[PDB]
């Protein structure tokens, strides 16, 4: 992926949320950027947080996670609508996608070694795992579990 | 050297390849023992400690997949002793054995097994007028590090994992003493001689010599020996197998 | 929020025991954030 | 080290040795690599690999990909890879690679 | 340049239009020397400038026909018609026409006006600005023609 | 029925072949090197001992790349607003990894399967 | 030229014309030698060629 | 804010669940380590 | 059927290594394409192209030297 | 403060001819003193690993038979018939395909003959098995001293 | 990987933030965190709380409806 | 593309650029008490 930002946001109403929502994806689309995947996490509850359009310290936010392969002249743009938007209470950029984080402090032999392709291919779930996710289900994904998935429940 | 030829030869006459002959399937089985322990003493000879064959002269039997019957006979040599030069000459005949029962199965090619005669003939020949002298492996060599590493046999199942494979039974006519005594001191020293194809019948204890009343299942009765065991066994052959296959 | 972290209860007060080089101080809150006593 | 960038940045697979396995791919299999179901049937021999012995030859896409190896893909993938979305690396290989092609000696 | 603007009003000196103007076109100088993916940053720095010159009533601070052509020049270099032509250009007619001869529009006007048509494309707003210059009984220029 | 009930059902099917995988006669992990990042505090708080505060203890064996993508990813969680700035919520957690009786309650449960098999044998 | 980089391609049109140019002139062996070139490249043969 | 989840609820470094005089002489002698 | 499409194309080998007609051979290594389906859009049950395995290869080689001008022999080496 | 220097001292001392050289310096000469310069198969473990892989899931979620026993004998059948596919042709993806096939045929079967003959015993009521036999005898002793207690 | 196009992004961004509705029921899918969001009823209702911290959100904020 | 480069920026060194001049390399002489001779005044020593 070229670009990945997490979205910390005030749980507005629906018709709120929805229009920061289509407001950014609009801006994307007319800065001539594409937008990989967008997804809704929900409602969480962060360690702390403090609310700037309304200065009230309260623990209730919502993240947002979004994908997108932009330029950097038009994502300086795009960053920039993002933090100046009221509803955006902490918008965090994920650039270190096409290229492994600290490779030169690792060594210098990886320092040349690694091919971007595969990470610029990938989607930002597959460059950081989620906890639930594991490699047994990624070589389940090629086993044909349809066929084998019938008597998980023959007990 | 004989890599290929030994893997070629082994994947054709592997018993695990033939289910549709349970037959051919055990006979290959009992022929890749008997060639293993072959194999197995002829490397003690070599190392130094000598000890009577099991068999010096003997048959084996192998069946070939389409993509005949491959028997051949080892013969042990008149004057074999335990002497160094016997030691030294027994090396050359189960090369040759081996070789023959190589090419009888046409993996090897010619030129490998004119070579391999060669080199028995150059040893015959070095052996009677003393030389001096200061690497690949023989053709025994190969088999014996392939048969361990690649084409073995499958361990037979101990007890302890029999007891929770559902294989082993049995019913309240005979108390829990004597099924005790049927499996603690029958399985534990004397599993070593039981058949390897017969460790895929579930084993019933009951008071009767009967070959089976469940649906492919065998029943010995409590503190029989291992010969009585062994008698019955190949008194009966056919109906366990038959058995098997229709279960 | 979860896991580890102790969950309270509205009946429970804290207690702050701050004790300095040359000095010491006990003080006590409710739940609510009132203080109980100087 | 910076001759290795240089080195990777002009030429295409000098990274990747004999095994075809680099040293990254060796300590994380897992981040170098993933699992997809569908084959690489459309992909056979690249029978234009004639016009392309360096990266200079292809300034055109992200990561110097020949315009041949983009046709059984969206639009979409096109425009990811387009000119616009080239870093600032890429944007100054692309103008060092057109200077080297009017002021070349050979490939 | 912002610091530079910057500096000059902490050090509260007077800014006249022709100071206003030089300001803005050493920014305007960075702009062209910058590349082409590297024009919006630029360009918003100018506008902050333009922002700051504008609102700073101390000290005495103005804003004239030649700073504005020198912003319609930044628009022009950075590549923005929307943003150069309805806005700044704009923004220095009105003062005109609000102030009677205290924002006469000079030749260096209509030359960025000009110069922002070329770099847009546009070819009839710059021969209707051409036909102004003509029309206001002051001579073009060679740039112009 | 089971002799003793083991701690996982398919423990049998794991730890045997796990044994068998090397060959039997009977530095970061590449899942947890992928697993640590800003959206697993479980991950960054077992090498994170009690306090947020890193030890050069388990640095000394950790490569530097594994030391710098901890450093990252306790960073960026924090910003992004969990994993907060002072103790480790997954302290506990991390110290897993240190970085023939019959109950009288399947008694009962027995004694009713062999109360119906009884039944089964009389139908058959 | 093909010693020489390029960014374009127009290798078709190119080996056209000097397929028309060689039936011009009479060099048939040179208009079958191009051939290899363009296999060489990989373009697909033409009727025009 | 003292009460209920306050400022330093987040910024607590150590927390141990319950006599609380061992629980005081091992953080003393955990931050004597520290420093 | 693997097995015997090997052997099938080891006898339709020593068949063209014997003198044969080159449209004799055309005809026989469409026959055999046609009657295994060596087709691209069989589906991945009952593909015998995928264990072919030499059998493959040689099938592949078997029909070249024989391509003439007939349409039928052409199409058969494309769909291989 | 050296052998060497000692010894050429005292050899150069020697050749003024006005000395008497000990007895050590010849035998010194002749034994100079010590100098202390002038000095499984990588291929069948990937395999294996592959196949565990591929097996340990379909037996833990897709077959869900917890109680296979003598699992190597389906394991190394499985194993030499992937090297049977890669001799009669080349078969890498489809011995990989057919390895999941052949162990979960092999697993299916092998617990339908286990079920089919533990429901048939337990119809007719007869040949208990050895793990109910020694669940029985443990209960019935932990019965038994309940009685007692 | 399928984009998000300029037309499907009203109707995508809705159903991405109804992804989590009590009324659908269903095994609601983890976050990317792994763990169970607030699940709302809409337009910011929360209804189910983790059993973990539903004693500490009882404590922050009485008087509220949650299981 | 484009080169915007100035050379009176260049020469006059706007912007401040630096060269790390050398030291007392240069400007080191030795002593001057007698001439230059081969192999120095003292050649070879011993410490």
């Amino acid at each position: 992926v070229f670009y990945s930002f997490v979205l910390v946001m005030k749980p507005r109403q629906r018709r709120f949320t929805s229009q920061a929502l289509r407001e950014i994806g609009v801006a994307v689309y007319s800065n001539g950027g594409l937008i990989r995947s967008i997804t809704n996490e929900g409602i969480m509850r962060p360690y702390s947080r403090f609310r700037d359009a309304d200065n009230t310290p309260l623990t209730y936010a919502r993240y947002i996670i979004l994908q997108l392969d932009m330029g950097e002249e038009e994502m300086g743009k795009v960053d920039k609508i993002i933090r100046e938007h009221q509803d955006v209470l902490m918008a965090l950029k994920l650039n270190n996608l096409e290229r492994p984080v600290g490779i030169r402090s690792g060594n210098k032999e990886l320092q040349a070694a690694y091919f971007p392709l595969d990470t610029f291919t990938r989607l930002e779930e597959e460059i950081n795992w989620s906890p639930q996710t594991s490699a047994d289900i990624y070589t389940q994904l090629e086993m044909n579990w349809k066929e084998f998935s019938r008597t998980r429940w023959s007990s | 050297m004989y890599k290929k030829a030994l893997h070629s030869f082994f994947l054709k006459v592997h018993p695990d390849f033939f289910h549709h002959n349970r037959s051919q399937q055990t006979v290959n089985e009992s022929s890749v023992a008997r060639l293993n322990e072959l194999l197995s003493w002829a490397k003690a000879f070599k190392s130094g400690h000598l000890q009577p064959p099991p068999s010096s002269s003997f048959t084996l039997t192998f069946y070939r997949k389409p993509d005949t019957i491959i028997q051949s006979t080892f013969e042990l040599p008149s004057n074999f002793a335990p002497s160094d030069n016997h030691r030294g000459t027994v090396e050359r005949a189960v090369n040759k054995f081996l070789r023959d029962l190589l090419r009888r199965a046409a993996c090897i090619d010619s030129v490998t097994e004119s070579i391999s005669e060669a080199e028995d003939a150059t040893a015959a020949r070095a052996e009677a007028k003393p030389l001096r002298r200061r690497g690949p492996k023989s053709l025994l060599d190969e088999a014996v590090e392939s048969m361990t590493v690649q084409w073995s046999l499958t361990p037979a199942p101990t007890l302890q994992e029999l007891i929770e494979a559902d294989q082993i039974l049995f019913s309240r006519d005979l108390s829990p003493l004597q099924s005790a005594a049927a499996l603690s001191t029958l399985q534990r020293h004397l599993g070593e001689l039981n058949y390897s194809a017969w460790e895929s019948m579930p084993v019933i204890v009951s008071n009767q010599f009967s070959i089976g009343d469940l649906t492919g299942t065998i029943t010995i009765p409590w503190d029989f020996t291992p010969e009585q065991f062994h008698s019955f066994m190949a008194h009966n052959e056919k109906g366990v197998a038959r058995c098997r296959e229709v279960a | 929020m979860w896991g580890e972290m102790p969950r309270y209860t509205s009946d429970m007060v804290f207690l702050y025991l701050v004790s300095r080089r040359r000095n010491t101080y006990a003080v006590a809150y409710t739940y609510e954030g009132k203080r109980i006593l100087n | 080290p910076v001759q290795k960038k240089r080195q990777e940045q002009m030429l295409y697979g000098v990274n990747i040795p004999e095994t075809r396995q680099m040293k990254f791919e060796e300590q994380h299999p897992l981040l170098a690599g993933a699992l997809r179901k569908l084959e690489g049937q459309p992909k056979g021999f690249p029978f234009w690999y004639r016009k392309y012995p360096t990266r200079r030859h292809a300034y055109e896409y992200r990561f110097s990909i020949p315009v041949e190896m983009l046709d059984g893909y969206n639009d979409d993938v096109k425009k990811a890879l387009s000119k616009g979305m080239m870093s600032i690396q890429e944007k100054q290989f692309a103008q060092e690679a057109m200077y080297m092609e009017r002021y070349a000696e050979h490939d | 340049p912002g610091r530079l603007l910057t500096d000059f009003l902490y050090q509260r000196v007077p800014l006249p239009d022709k100071s206003c103007a030089a300001l803005i076109r050493y920014q305007r100088q960075q702009i062209e020397m910058l590349e082409v993916w590297g024009r919006h940053a630029s360009f918003q720095c100018a506008v902050e400038m333009f922002e700051r010159m504008i609102v700073t009533n101390i000290p005495p601070v103005e804003v004239g026909v030649e700073t504005h052509g020198e912003m319609v020049l930044c628009a022009a270099a950075c590549g923005k018609w929307e943003e150069g032509w309805n806005v700044y250009a704009n923004r220095a007619r009105e003062l005109e026409k609000e102030s009677p001869e205290s924002f006469i529009l000079n030749t260096f006007f209509f030359d960025a006006l000009l110069t922002l048509c070329v770099a847009a494309g546009r070819v009839s707003e710059g021969i209707d600005t051409l036909e102004e210059v003509i029309k206001r009984n002051l001579r073009p220029r060679g740039t112009m023609l | 029925v089971q002799l003793h009930y083991h701690r996982f059902p398919d423990e049998q099917l794991i730890t045997n072949l796990s044994r068998w995988r090397t060959g039997e006669t009977v530095r970061p992990s590449p899942e947890v090197y992928m697993k640590l990042n800003y959206k697993n505090p479980a991950t960054i708080s077992r090498f994170l001992t009690r306090t947020g505060h890193m030890y050069p203890a388990d640095i000394l064996p950790l490569n530097p790349e594994a030391v710098v993508k901890l450093r990252v990813a306790k960073a960026q969680a924090i910003r992004i607003g969990l994993y907060p700035r002072f103790g480790n919520p997954f302290w506990f957690r991390s110290q897993k990894f240190r970085p023939f009786a019959y109950n009288w309650v399947q008694t009962d449960r027995i004694r009713r399967y062999f109360r119906e098999l009884e039944a089964v044998h009389t139908s058959g | 030229l093909e010693a020489v980089g390029s960014s374009v391609d127009l290798i078709s049109p190119i080996y056209d014309q000097f397929l028309e140019l060689c039936a011009h002139l009479g060099a048939v062996a040179s208009g079958f030698s191009a051939l290899k070139r363009i296999v060489g490249f990989g373009k697909p043969l033409t009727t025009r060629m | 804010a003292h009460g209920g989840i306050s400022h330093f609820y987040g910024r607590t470094p150590m927390v141990e669940e319950v006599p609380i005089t061992l629980v005081d002489r091992r953080i003393m002698h955990y931050v004597h380590h520290s420093r | 059927l693997a097995a015997e499409a090997r052997r099938e194309i080891h006898e339709l080998w020593l068949s063209a290594e014997t003198a044969l007609e080159r449209e004799k051979r055309v005809q026989q290594v469409a026959a055999l394409i046609e009657k295994y389906k060596l087709d691209p859009s069989t589906p991945r049950e009952a593909d015998v192209s995928r264990g072919l395995g030499d059998a493959f290869d040689r099938l592949l080689l078997l029909c070249l030297p024989l391509g003439k001008t007939d349409a039928k022999g052409t199409d058969n080496l494309e769909r291989l | 403060y050296e052998p060497w220097e000692h010894m050429k001292r005292m050899g150069r001392l020697v050749g003024t001819g006005f000395y008497i050289p000990p007895e050590w310096y010849n035998h010194f000469r002749m034994f100079p003193p010590i100098n202390h310069n002038f000095q499984l198969s990588p291929e069948r473990v990937a395999l294996r690993d592959e196949l565990a892989r591929k097996s340990r899931l379909v037996a833990s979620e897709g077959m869900r038979y917890y109680n296979i026993f003598w699992v190597r004998k389906p394991l190394d059948t499985m194993e030499k018939e992937y090297y049977e596919l890669k001799r009669r042709g080349v078969d890498h993806g489809e011995a990989i395909r057919k390895v999941l096939q052949g162990f979960y045929s092999g697993l299916a079967v092998k617990k339908r003959v286990a079920a089919i003959q533990a429901e048939e015993a337990k119809l007719t009521g007869r040949f208990i098995t050895m793990r109910e036999a020694t669940v029985v005898l443990g209960v019935l002793a932990k019965l038994h001293k309940e009685q007692l207690t | 990987i399928n984009y998000v196009p300029h037309a499907q992004l009203r109707e995508h961004i809705d159903k991405e933030l109804d992804k989590y509705v009590a009324g659908k029921n269903e095994p609601y899918p983890l976050n990317f965190v792994g763990q169970m969001p607030f699940l709302e009823d809409g337009d910011g209702n929360i209804v189910e709380v983790p059993e973990s911290l539903l004693s500490n959100h009882m404590a922050e904020h009485p008087d509220s409806t949650a299981k | 593309t484009e080169w915007k480069l100035s050379p009176r920026d260049i020469v006059l060194r706007r912007f401040g650029q630096h060269t790390k001049p050398p030291g007392k390399a240069a400007l080191d002489v030795g002593s001057m008490r007698g001439s230059v001779i081969p192999f120095g005044r003292s050649p070879g020593e011993q410490l």
